[PDB]
């Protein structure tokens, strides 16, 4: 399936993921897209913030979902 | 407005069938009915059953001219690839 997460740079990447999936793969998905650090990202899903070890079948993410990406350092 | 009121009854119906927004609004921004922002603001909607209603709000606000296209552009996206349905499914 299809999530969309937008980089507040203005724009959305789309991405191909699996419910499966865990959030660290999700930012391995955006480090290659967008170059960066895993360790810099923190992903928003309607105002919670993620946790490196959940999937995102644990948080009701489900197919054409929007995240927000922030940056931490 | 036979065709913003047929997008405004059966709203219910749409939110619920409709699986991928995503060729809808490119389909939308192809054919200048459809802003970038128009776009943004749908993509911005959290969950997908959101920005099928982001999407309806929209086309039923821009005209009635713009809904009968939206009505058309279901239509022969449905009917496009429907009867390759049971081999599809008949595989994965």
């Amino acid at each position: 399936m299809q999530i969309f997460v937008k980089t507040l740079t203005g724009k959305t990447i789309t991405l191909e993921v699996e419910p499966s999936d865990t959030i660290e793969n999700v930012k391995a998905k955006i480090q290659d897209k967008e170059g960066i650090p895993p360790d810099q990202q923190r992903l928003i899903f309607a105002g919670k913030q993620l946790e490196d070890g959940r999937t995102l079948s644990d948080y009701n993410i489900q197919k054409e979902s929007t995240l927000h990406l922030v940056l931490r350092l | 407005h036979p065709h913003i009121q047929l997008l405004k009854s059966n709203r219910e119906l749409l939110v619920t069938h409709i699986r991928n927004t995503q060729c809808l609004v490119d389909n939308l921004l192809k054919n200048d009915y459809f802003s970038a922002e128009d776009a943004e603001i749908v993509c911005a909607c959290p969950t997908q059953p959101d920005k099928v209603r982001k999407i309806l709000d929209l086309v039923q606000s821009k005209g009635e001219e713009v809904s009968e296209f939206f009505l058309y552009l279901l239509q022969q996206l449905a009917d496009a690839y429907v009867d390759l349905r049971p081999w599809l499914l008949e595989i994965g």
